[PDB]
RNA sequence: AGGAUGUUGGCUUAGAAGCAGCCAUCAUUUAAAGAAAGCGUAAUAGCUCACUGGUCGAGUCGGCCUGCGCGGAAGAUGUA
């Protein structure tokens, strides 16, 4: 599960999740898994679409994961009022725009990486496509 | 399936060992395991024969270029033609015992002097003797 | 209608041939010293493989053909097991000319127009078996 | 050789650029060279289709406007944030 | 019969029907195929 | 209608023959036919697919962008 190693601070703001993303084309890889909904991705979800498209290209080419989960969110405990100070980290979410590239692939033929782009994408929470390399 | 080079391609190479044969012989040969061609491929290269099949569509694009164009009608159905190359006959009588022995298939029309050779009398090839008999 | 790979001058036994066509109807020593007599003129441990051909009063006749090309190739190597890896364990070396006369033995057994033909199938089968050609 | 048709645009902003894309069309500009910057509409999915090739961003394309040939090269181009679209492509003059 | 709410084919023999409304898989092959969507 | 030859490819195994598994996947005759896509056998056999010739005779194929619908959709007094 990634996470940041340290942190400047352990807690943050709820903030918003307006606008538009940035890192719209694939980069380093050749196919890519474009994200068109808005949403959070946790670590686990991250983890679990990873996971997923590693074993459906059995650990071939090379895969890029172009988010991070470096937002941290609190909970509060069952049975626990409101107030008393902010709840504790549960885990860490990364905050996802339209248009955000995911996950990118590479050393593997298109067919397969539509596949692997396919199972990973029932993992995930946001609607997502399926983007290649262009010349820009 | 066959692009349109492909089949250009096709048609040359046949119609080019049409120009060098002397005895054309048209069969169907639907409903004949690969064996029993098998065995007849061995029995062409053997005899000096050239065995094809291909397209009707496409063999009348072949013959068009001479002197075979009798046999047009002879490609409506499933065809096999057979080039003697070098010597004449053999083919027209091998396919004809090979025809009778396997009660499969029929046999169309041979064409020899850039004339069509109607299916019951091609016995005037299938009885031509060898070349090498006039001694 | 069976089909075998027996030893040369050898036949009869209940786990190699007895069971398998005798349980089709097939007499067992007929076949047997039929076989061995005709497969005398083989060389020495040659496995040959026949075509047997019985009929509904279990009656039979069969043709022997050319050893396997596996077999032959596996003698022409000097060795006695094929790669259990091909091409990732090499196991040995015929020259083109091994290739060559095991093709024509297999020529009156190919379908192959030419020499050469023949010689590339044995080929196929000599890289089958993680033998080089050398 | 790829050859488009283009309109000089009427006027621009916002407003206007986003009127475009609603009727199937995009805003483009032409600059380089001494000349002034010239702003132009393109129909979209005639282009999409051209851009679609390799070639398109390596070879020198002409674009005919008042019946009048430029000879450009696609420079850069802004596409949608997660639609098979276009908003803007820059060319320069050739 | 499967009935689930993605029914989808599972072999070369699976067609796809709708039947008053309802999208059903049928296969000639394998009666496991069966499905219905609901 | 054909779907062949080396060949039951090599290894393994009691057997493993396209079809438990592992490795290889060449070459021939081909119109075409994978060292086999699925069923089948103790292993073969046997069915079928890929592919190709024939018949038919003018359209047929599958992606994108979008509009509106379908399923997904089970609660308690009575349609509600």
């Amino acid at each position: 599960m990634l996470q940041p190693k340290r942190t400047k601070f352990r807690k943050m703001h709820k903030g918003r999740n307006r606008g538009l993303a940035q890192g719209t084309d694939v980069s380093f890889g050749s196919f890519g898994l474009k994200a068109v909904g808005r949403g959070r991705l946790t670590a686990r979800q991250i983890e679990a679409a990873r996971r997923a498209m590693t074993r459906a290209v059995k650990r071939q080419g090379k895969i890029w994961i172009r988010v991070f989960p470096d937002k941290p969110i609190t909970e509060k405990p069952l049975a626990v009022r409101m107030g008393k100070g902010k709840g504790n980290v549960e885990y860490w979410v990364a905050l996802i725009q339209p248009g955000k590239v995911l996950y990118e692939m590479d050393g593997v033929p298109e067919e397969l990486a539509r596949e692997a782009f396919k199972l990973a994408a029932a993992k995930l929470p946001i609607k997502t496509t399926f983007v290649t390399k262009t010349v820009m | 399936a066959l692009n349109l080079q492909d089949k250009q391609a096709i048609v040359a190479e046949v119609s080019e060992v049409a120009k060098g044969a002397l005895s054309a012989v048209v069969a169907d040969s639907r409903g004949v395991t690969v064996d029993k061609m098998t065995e007849l491929r061995k029995a062409g290269r053997e005899a000096g024969v050239y065995m094809r099949v291909v397209r009707n569509t496409l063999l009348r694009r072949a013959v068009e270029g001479t002197p075979f164009e009798c046999l047009k009608d002879a490609f409506v159905g499933p065809t096999l033609i057979a080039y003697v190359t070098e010597h004449p006959g053999a083919a027209a009588r091998l396919f004809k015992e090979f025809a009778k022995a396997n009660a499969k298939f029929e046999v169309k029309a041979a064409a020899f002097e850039g004339e069509l050779i109607p299916a019951s009398q091609i016995d005037r090839l299938a009885t031509l003797p060898t070349y090498e008999e006039a001694i | 209608y069976v089909k075998l790979q027996v030893a040369a001058g050898m036949a009869n036994p209940s786990p190699p041939v007895g069971p398998a066509l005798g349980q089709q109807g097939v007499n067992i020593m007929e076949f047997c010293k039929a076989f061995n007599a005709k497969t005398d003129s083989i060389e020495k441990g040659l496995p040959i493989p026949v075509v047997i051909t019985v009929y509904a009063d279990r009656s039979f006749t069969f043709v022997t053909k050319t050893p396997p090309a596996a077999v032959l190739l596996k003698k022409a190597a000097g060795i006695k097991s094929g790669s259990g890896k091909p091409n990732k364990d090499k196991v040995g070396k015929i020259s083109r000319a091994q290739l060559q006369e095991i093709a024509q033995t297999k020529a009156a057994d190919m379908t192959g127009a030419d020499i050469e033909a023949m010689t590339r199938s044995i080929e196929g089968t000599a890289r089958s078996m993680g033998l080089v050609v050398e | 050789m790829f050859t488009i048709n283009a309109e000089v645009r009427k006027e621009q902003g916002k407003g206007a650029s986003r009127r475009l894309r609603a009727a199937n069309k995009f805003p483009a500009i032409i600059y380089g060279g001494k000349e002034a910057p010239l702003a132009i509409e393109l129909d979209h999915d005639k282009v999409m289709n051209m851009q679609a090739k390799a070639e398109f961003y390596s070879e020198v394309l002409t674009i005919v406007v008042d019946g009048k040939e430029i000879k450009v090269k696609a420079q850069d181009v802004q596409r949608h944030p997660y639609k098979p679209k276009l908003q803007h492509i820059d060319f320069v003059r050739a | 019969m499967k009935v689930r709410a993605s029914v989808k084919k599972l072999c070369r023999n699976c067609k796809i029907v709708k039947r008053d409304g309802v999208i059903r898989v049928i296969c000639s092959a394998e009666p496991k195929h069966k499905q219905r969507q609901g």
